[PDB]
This record gives structure tokens, C-alpha cells and sequence, in this order.
RNA sequence: AGGAGGUAAAAAUGUAAAAAA
RNA sequence: CGGCCGCAAGGUUAAAACUCAAAUGAAUUGACGGGGGCCCGCACAAGCGGUGGAGCAUGUGGUUUAAUUCGAUGCAACGCG
RNA sequence: CCCGCAGAAGAAGCACCGGCUAACUCCGUGCCAGCAGCCGCGGUAAUACGGAGGGUGCAAGCGUUAAUCGGAAUUACUGGG
RNA sequence: UAGCUAGUAGGUGGGGUAACGGCUCACCUAGGCGACGAUCCCUAGCUGGUCUGAGAGGAUGACCAGCCACACUGGAACUGAGACACGGUCCAGACUCCUACGGGAGGCAGCAGUGGGGAAUAUUGCACAAUGGGCGCAAGCCUGAUGCAGCCAUGCCGCGUG
């Protein structure tokens, strides 16, 4: 955790100040918030969909024996 | 049909398949039982079921299906596995042994007692 | 009654706005 | 995947892991077809007079409130009970 | 092995009861939680879930898992396409 | 898995063993094995039988018997009727023990038992009374062979819980 950045591209080397300025803000930020969490999500046309398979098969499902 | 045929290439018996793969003719396994979990089952039905994944003696990572309500388990405690199958996880095919080694019978089940580790109340 | 040519055109899906976690 | 043939495109030979409790054929009855034929209805065409434009009456949704009672809410709810 | 005492005292569970396959009702939970060998059961009356009571099977054994064979004439020589 | 093999295929002669033989050398011939499946790879002790099945087959080979092979790992002999040897010897290695550091010692896949692995599988029991073997003139001596018990519902068979 000693980091070192190194400015280099440029013949002043105020010029190469205010660019190892640069390499510091877009460095720390990137690292500093991180992802979005707490998914899943509960399902929505459960509720209706899977019993319409219910519906339509336990109609057929009534064998009385052979 | 065609005994010649038959005479060069015999009768090839078709394999016949297992499907407890854990190891050839092993009844039960002792496990340790990592990483337990909860998902959901497919199209049909819809559940919670306690399952988790299991780390075998012979380093094979099974997936088995934790049984009853009251659990006793997390991330160790080894614990038994039988086989078997539940057909609404699509992709078990083990069972657990309530009353395990490390996992106790549930209390408060007063039938279906030869399993899920219920003990008889004596008194 | 056989026959011979002849006359015809673009347009999807079924939580279908109702969710977020 | 390996072998072999191939200029190459590939071909030939030929598995398993895993996974579902099915996949599938022919025929039958309906239903449907931007398939065909026959036929009917204000379906259209031929016109008449309206709605939707304005006001008002009245019912519903929504919204709001302490409550705006419940129910009916494609055709077949909405001057409905 | 034989003889004596012998208070019934010291001795009954486990599975299953939707069909497959002998065997039923009520309460509690409301596709949530669970059951299941196969199809499947459960959306506030569940004979299939949990429990209670009643029923049946087997018995000092009882069910589950595993492995083989049978059923599988679904490797067919007997005995298939 | 398509070619496999070079004392390898056979010959001759000597050597060699209880016994014929490339079992082994010298020299000659150039063969022999191969789709009826050789070499090569995976797996496995084999059989009388066991389980099931109408039968034919399918699976299997725990328990009893016959045979083979192994003894911590590899190799090699010797004594002898016979081993190329479980509890003998020589050498090397791996792993433990003893140590005066010089140098030695050891082998439970024998009966029990300990740890361990595993889903799981028993006492550090008693005795040679019977049977079998070994040795001995016999008497006898030894035997965890064998004979029984301990432990287990593990299966079978049986009575009981009136």
C-alpha cells in the first residue's frame, strides 16, 4: 500500500503535475463504489401462470380404474 | 436373425445403468456436509427445500436433499447420506438420513417415526 | 358435353403498462 | 476425441458425462385455417337519421374524504340491480 | 434332558391406508411448510402433507438404501424387428 | 489396438536338469505368429458350485472342497525326498526399534488385539477331553489345527409375550 504512480509523457513537468492529478481522481473512485446488490427478485406470473397448468391437467388426471 | 451375423458379433447385452453413482454397491456415506442452502423446485409444484451441496470422503461434490423441517446443520457437522431421489430438483439424486451422526431427529413428530431419527417416547 | 387460354391483394404477439425489492 | 481419406470445405468411423418420463406412428372426434364449395343476417352495398364536436341529464373509472355501502366491469358492465 | 415354585407377574412393535396394492375419518397449515418408488397431492372442507383416533400388512422383527435376477419376448439361441 | 517377434522359428552339435525341450552357447537356414483376433490396453485368482430363472441364459465365486499364486518391497540361492521356502539364511531398499555411535534387531495377509480407513464386521477367553498331524519303542510332549465359550437378531429355524 505505498503507491507509487509515475508521470511521465510530457516536457514540463508542471504539465506532468496537474496529468499524475489526473491518474489520482479516476484511480481511487474506480476502487471506491462498488456494485449494486440485494437481488433476486420473487416471481410474478406464478401466481397465475403455473396454476394454469392445474387447471387444464388435473381434469385429465382422474383415471378411474381399468 | 441371422445366425451368422451372430456367430461374428455375439449378442452385446446392453449396460445396465446405476443411479447412485457415489461408488459401486456403497449403501450410505458419511459427508461433511458443506455450504447448506435453500432454493426452489420446477414447473409443477413450488417450494422452499432445505438442500445442500456435500463434500464425500473421496472428494465428490454431491448434491443431496436435506430432509424434514428442523435442521442442525452449516457449513460442517458431518452427517450421513442414503440414496434416492425427489424428481422436483432437477439434478439430485441423494438423499440425508435425519438423526444423523451430527443431526439430530426432530422433535415434535409424533408419526412416521422409523425415520427422520424420531425417537419413541418410553414414558 | 370435351376443351383452351384466362382471371388472386401489405398486416406481429397473448403480464395482453404495472413495477421496483 | 482418435484414426483414415481430403487442396480446403469437410466426409467416414463412432462414444460418454449429464438429463426428462417420455419422444413417437397411424387412425378418430371436434375445433381452427390470411384452404375450397353451398347458404343465411341491415354483414356490406343503397339511402335515412344520430353518436364522437357544445350544453345538460344520468351511470362508471379514477381521485379525494371520516364514509363516499356492496355487487355487476369485452360482445353478454356502464339510464345496471 | 428331567423335577419343583410360578404373584400373569418379567415380554409388541414398525410400515403403509389416492390409484399402482389389503386398509378411513376430523382438526391445523393454505402451492406457504412438507410428502413421493411411478403418475402425482396441496390456491381455508386434503381419504396422498403434520397430528389425533379408527384400519390393514408382517412379526421379535419391522421399513429405508444398496447389489443381482425376475417381470424385461425392452439384446429375442429357445424368443424380437 | 494392425501387424507382432530377433534365442526370436526351426536345424546341428556340445553344455544343462529328475526328465524331452533355445532350458543355454557356437554356426546354418529365414522363418514362426496374425482377422478362426496376434501383439497392445483396462479388469480379474479359477472350478465344483452359489443366487435367480419355466427352461435357456444372466450375475457371482463370501462360507466348504480342489488347484494356482503371495508372505513389508525387489532379487538370489542353499539344506533337503520336496521350497527356489509365512514364523530359516545372503544382498539392496522403505519403515520402525537398540546403542557405549562401534555395531546390531525386526516383519500379525497365524490366533487375539491397537491405531487407522470405512456404511460396517466380535475376547489382549479356556483347554488339548474328543478328532487330525508331527516325533518317539512306548509312556508321553507341543499344537490360538481342532474343540467350545464370550459378542452380535447378521440370516435361517422355533416356541413364547397366556
Amino acid at each position: 500500500g505505498v503507491i507509487v504512480i509515475k508521470a511521465q509523457e510530457y516536457r514540463s513537468q508542471e504539465l506532468n503535475r496537474e496529468a499524475a492529478l489526473a491518474r489520482l481522481v479516476a484511480m481511487i473512485k474506480e476502487l471506491t463504489t462498488e456494485k449494486k446488490a440485494r437481488r433476486p427478485t420473487r416471481p410474478t406470473r406464478a401466481s397465475k401462470e403455473r396454476r394454469l397448468a392445474s387447471k387444464a391437467q388435473k381434469s385429465s388426471v382422474k383415471a378411474m380404474r381399468g | 436373425a441371422t445366425v451368422n451375423q451372430l456367430v461374428r458379433k455375439p449378442r452385446a447385452r446392453k449396460v445396465a445403468k446405476s443411479n447412485v453413482p457415489a461408488l459401486e454397491a456403497c449403501p450410505q456415506k458419511r459427508g461433511v456436509c458443506t455450504r447448506v442452502y435453500t432454493t426452489t423446485p420446477k414447473k409443477p409444484n413450488s417450494a422452499l427445500r432445505k438442500v445442500c451441496r456435500v463434500r464425500l470422503t473421496n472428494g465428490f461434490e454431491v448434491t443431496s436433499y436435506i430432509g424434514g423441517e428442523g435442521h442442525n446443520l452449516q457449513e460442517h457437522s458431518v452427517i450421513l447420506i442414503r440414496g434416492g431421489r425427489v424428481k422436483d430438483l432437477p439434478g439430485v439424486r441423494y438423499h440425508t438420513v435425519r438423526g444423523a451422526l451430527d443431526c439430530s431427529g426432530v422433535k415434535d413428530r409424533k408419526q412416521a417415526r422409523s425415520k427422520y431419527g424420531v425417537k419413541r417416547p418410553k414414558a
